[PDB]
């Protein structure tokens, strides 16, 4: 199994595997059984504003999500990114559904890492700002059944069944380039994200949550993940 | 001789039957050339035969190639020559797919063109020797 | 038929004409003039088409597949391969050759070394230029 | 052939193929026969500070090359990258040597693009800041005979016989991720760079020059580019 | 004979031998005989 | 069958190329070509 | 080492290689280099 650290924006309670009774923002260290969770409001078809940081001046792996006119779910868990995740990664997006349908449209995505060439002397970066997902976006390694284009949207579901997105669908959105992390030039790699999603109400209890992972440089859909495994885990452990 | 000096660069054409001969050979001299050519595999292996001609005209390069195209080059450029003898013997076949009815009918129609000299009247035309200083004709050297 | 081939001088090369050359008009050389005579014998209609990837043919030995005109024949895209496509061991296993219409040989193309002529003051060479002075100072010395 | 646009910092004078009588800066559009040239002082092993902009609101492709206490090599040619270079590209460094010796050591390299969703609709980016080229930097597709590491440097030569840079060697430094250009979402991407180098004298009248290309996403070292072709072009016209 | 299952087996087999060089090794084994001492073997010329 | 060897030309020496090699293929020379022939006749793995 | 079950296996194996001539073939493969153009390569002698 690939080593993977994700932020589940889980839109479905999974009481069998440790997800709480409420839909929740989460955090993962090689585990769909989350370290820390928090209540997320989970509005209908609306928009987006998520944000994930890890500054090793404070070594807190934080994540916040806010709709407009809604609150913020700080779910910050201190975890040591020294040993829990490899030197070179391949970040990206992950979303899935199963037996209940939901729309998992991402409509903009960013990232900004800054890792210590020599702490003051001009640290490295990978800033991108995909506000204009094209029809043939050839710097995404979108796996599974992920779709794109036809608008400015990244549709991580098999969609356009009048927005009833064909349940037990799954699609990942891995970015094309690797990032240096492990420690080695120590671990202040304050990777940022901005993760404006859209989750449309299907009138069907919208469910199975979107993710944002930091995986191995090699990855695929693990052994079937349409459901509780949320797009990126092989097992429920 | 040519395998034992690294002063002169030597290669072949890429995706061709010359380096495929050296890639699969097991005799000591020709494997030594492939022991040479595999190291600087991009440096000496040119793209086409025309760049194999031109890098001999410019640099200190000795290009491995077929005899019948040397027969057209050396009758045009009178500073190039065929150093050494024939390494092996091959031939130009009209290629047909695996299990074709046109294998045998062209096999007839090449032999029919060869007994009546058509395959020699065409070679004399398209190689067109043009006049060239062939040799000094090394012999006794009467003073002019 | 669909005849694959490749540019190689003087076998197949483009015809020098100003007109908008159509179909088979733009090609001239040895191997099409071979195929002009094979078409008269066997009584078919050829239609020249180039090879797409611009190679002759080789085994890429990663996927184990082929490129060049050999890949054009195995996939049955083109029916003939009237070309300087040679006859080797690794090519005969996958496609069917005819008898040769030309005999090859691998050899070395290299520049002729420039034979600088023994210029018209050649007879002064068997003695060094200070010895000719030493003889001249002798016959100016011994005479004195 | 791959459509490729470079800013050549050529050091061998080639009045054969259109390089001027002096070691120059040059700006190449799909040909080693350049568009503009400028005199360049070309000091010995010293630092580097080069720079490239192309703002399509001004549609110039400017460049400078600065040592300490030296002058700028303004080689700004008016060219529109609308129609002369493909939709998705692959930026990177190119260096070469042949029949002479010269050092082609890069010490830092950066980039920043900003390309127009709908001009004020939050343009994209691919900023990176490689000041500390490491040993196993796996977001580079370094081709040819190019190496990296052994210090914080990008050694674009077979080197280290006291650094004596082993003539007739070609090195490229293709970055891993593509960049959307053609115009199509129009082409206001003011793509910046920084091209710090160290051309050290081997006491050999040093001459074959370093480049900074923008190629197609598929490339190689085409059929011999060691020399006056300068690492990237196949043909001298 | 006129259509045989042994032509193509030998057609590949002959191409193996000249790739290995054994058709050239057997060439030099039989056609090479005595050197036939050449016309440039003067060794003495009393002028007559 | 650990084979202790010491680098001396032309007996053993490192094989030069573009890509760096790893293991027994790093070495070449006379004694490498000898030990290949001993491993062909007798039959045994060997680690330089 | 001081008593090994691999001495006599190689002792017979070395004798096979020089009978086949491969110890001489590998001898001429590495020690033969450039011809080192000899002292009888005069080609010109202007008398000084
Ligand atoms: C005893 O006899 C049993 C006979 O019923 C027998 O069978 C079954 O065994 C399997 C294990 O092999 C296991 O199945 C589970 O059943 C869950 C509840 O039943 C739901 O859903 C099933 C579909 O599986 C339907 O058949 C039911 O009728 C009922 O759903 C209805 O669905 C319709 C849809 O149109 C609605 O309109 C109805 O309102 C709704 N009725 C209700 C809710 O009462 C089932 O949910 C489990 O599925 C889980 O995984 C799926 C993959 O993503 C998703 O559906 C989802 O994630 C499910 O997670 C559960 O979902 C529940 C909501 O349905 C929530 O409580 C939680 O989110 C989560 N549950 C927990 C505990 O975390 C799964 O398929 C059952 O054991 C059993 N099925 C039963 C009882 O229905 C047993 O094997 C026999 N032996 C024993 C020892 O029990
Ligand atoms: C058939 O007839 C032809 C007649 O043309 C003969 O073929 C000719 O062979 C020539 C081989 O030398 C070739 O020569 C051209 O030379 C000129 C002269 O300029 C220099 O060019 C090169 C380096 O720039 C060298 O190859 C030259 O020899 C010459 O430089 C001298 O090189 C010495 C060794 O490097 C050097 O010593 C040290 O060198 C370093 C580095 O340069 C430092 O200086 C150090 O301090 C030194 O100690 C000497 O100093 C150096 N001297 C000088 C004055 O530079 C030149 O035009 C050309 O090379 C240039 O041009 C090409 C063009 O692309 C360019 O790419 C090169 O990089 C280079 O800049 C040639 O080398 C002739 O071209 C060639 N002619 C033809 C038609 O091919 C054959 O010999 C005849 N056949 C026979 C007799 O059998
Ligand atoms: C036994 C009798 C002794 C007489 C004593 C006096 C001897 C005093 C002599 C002294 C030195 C004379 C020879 C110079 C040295 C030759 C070598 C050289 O490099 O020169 C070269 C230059 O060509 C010349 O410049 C040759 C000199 C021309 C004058 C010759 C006068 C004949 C001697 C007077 C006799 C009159 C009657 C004498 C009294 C009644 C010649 O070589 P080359 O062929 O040009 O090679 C280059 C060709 N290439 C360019 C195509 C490549
Ligand atoms: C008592 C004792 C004496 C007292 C001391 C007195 C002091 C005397 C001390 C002398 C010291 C020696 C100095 C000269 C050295 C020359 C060697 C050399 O390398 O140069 C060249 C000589 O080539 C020539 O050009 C020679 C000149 C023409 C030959 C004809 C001279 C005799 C003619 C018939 C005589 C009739 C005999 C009549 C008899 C009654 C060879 O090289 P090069 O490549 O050819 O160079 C070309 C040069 N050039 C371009 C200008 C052409
Ligand atoms: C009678 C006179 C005018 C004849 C010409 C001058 C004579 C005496 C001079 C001129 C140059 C001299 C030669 C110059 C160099 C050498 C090499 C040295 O290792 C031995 C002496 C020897 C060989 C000299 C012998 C005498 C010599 C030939
Ligand atoms: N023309 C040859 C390749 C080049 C060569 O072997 O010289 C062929 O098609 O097989
Ligand atoms: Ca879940
Ligand atoms: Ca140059
Ligand atoms: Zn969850
Ligand atoms: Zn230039």
């Amino acid at each position: 199994a690939d080593t993977i650290v994700a932020v589940e924006l889980d839109t479905y309670p999974n009481t069998d595997i440790g997800d709480p009774s409420y839909p929740h923002i989460g955090i993962d260290i090689k585990s769909v059984r989350s370290k820390k969770t928090a209540k997320w409001n989970m509005q209908n078809g609306k928009v987006g504003t998520a944000h994930i940081i890890y500054n090793s001046v404070d070594k807190r792996l934080s994540a916040v999500v806010s709709y407009p006119n809604a609150d913020s779910a700080t779910v910050s868990y201190d975890v040591d990114l020294d040993n829990v995740l490899p030197e070179w990664v391949r970040v990206g997006l992950s979303a899935s559904t199963g037996l209940y349908k939901e729309t998992n449209t991402i409509l903009s995505w960013s990232f900004t890492s800054k890792l210590k060439s020599n702490s003051t002397h001009e640290t490295n970066a990978l800033h991108f700002m995909f506000n204009q997902f094209s029809k043939d976006q050839k710097d995404l390694i979108l796996q599974g059944d992920a779709t794109t284009g036809t608008d400015g949207n990244l549709e991580l579901t098999r969609v356009s069944s009048n927005g009833s997105p064909q349940g037990s669908s799954v699609g990942r959105a891995l970015f094309y380039a690797p990032v240096h992390i492990w420690e080695s030039s120590a671990v202040v790699a304050s990777f940022e994200a901005t993760f404006t999603f859209l989750i449309k109400s299907p009138d069907s209890h919208p469910a199975d949550g979107i993710a944002f992972f930091i995986s191995n440089i090699d990855s695929s859909i693990p052994s079937g993940s349409t459901g509780r495994l949320l797009g990126l885990f092989p097992d429920a452990n | 001789d040519l395998a034992k000096q690294t002063k002169i660069e030597y290669g072949a054409v890429e995706d061709g039957a010359t380096m495929t001969f050296f890639k699969k050979s097991k005799i000591s001299t020709y494997d030594k050339m492939w022991a040479f050519m595999s190291s600087r595999r991009q440096s000496v292996l040119v793209k086409s035969n025309e760049e194999g001609i031109q890098r001999v005209l410019t640099s200190d390069y000795a290009f491995l190639m077929e005899s019948t195209t040397i027969e057209f080059v050396t009758q045009r450029n009178c500073n190039l020559t065929q150093i050494g003898g024939l390494i092996d013997s091959k031939g130009y076949g009209v290629g047909t797919p695996m299990g074709s009815p046109y294998r045998d009918k062209i096999t007839i129609a090449i032999l029919q063109l060869q007994e009546e000299g058509k395959l020699h009247m065409m070679k004399e035309k398209w190689w067109r020797g043009n006049g060239c200083p062939e040799e000094e004709s090394k012999e006794a050297s009467a003073l002019g | 038929l669909i005849v694959t081939t490749i540019l190689e001088e003087p076998y197949v090369l483009f015809k020098k004409s100003d007109k908008p050359l159509y179909g088979n008009d733009r090609f001239e050389g040895y191997c099409i003039d071979l195929l002009r005579e094979l078409s008269t014998i066997l009584g078919f209609t050829y239609e020249i088409r180039l090879v797409e990837d611009g190679k002759y043919g080789a085994q890429d030995d990663v996927n184990g597949q082929w490129n060049g005109m050999v890949r054009e024949l195995i996939d049955h895209k083109a029916d003939l391969a009237v070309a300087p496509l040679a006859i080797t061991y690794v090519r005969e296993k996958v496609i069917d050759f005819s008898k040769p219409f030309m005999t090859l040989g691998i050899s070395i193309l290299y520049r002729k070394p420039n034979g600088t002529n023994p210029g018209v003051f050649s007879f002064l060479n068997p003695l060094s230029p200070d010895i000719w002075m030493y003889v001249l100072l002798a016959c100016l010395g011994v005479s004195c």
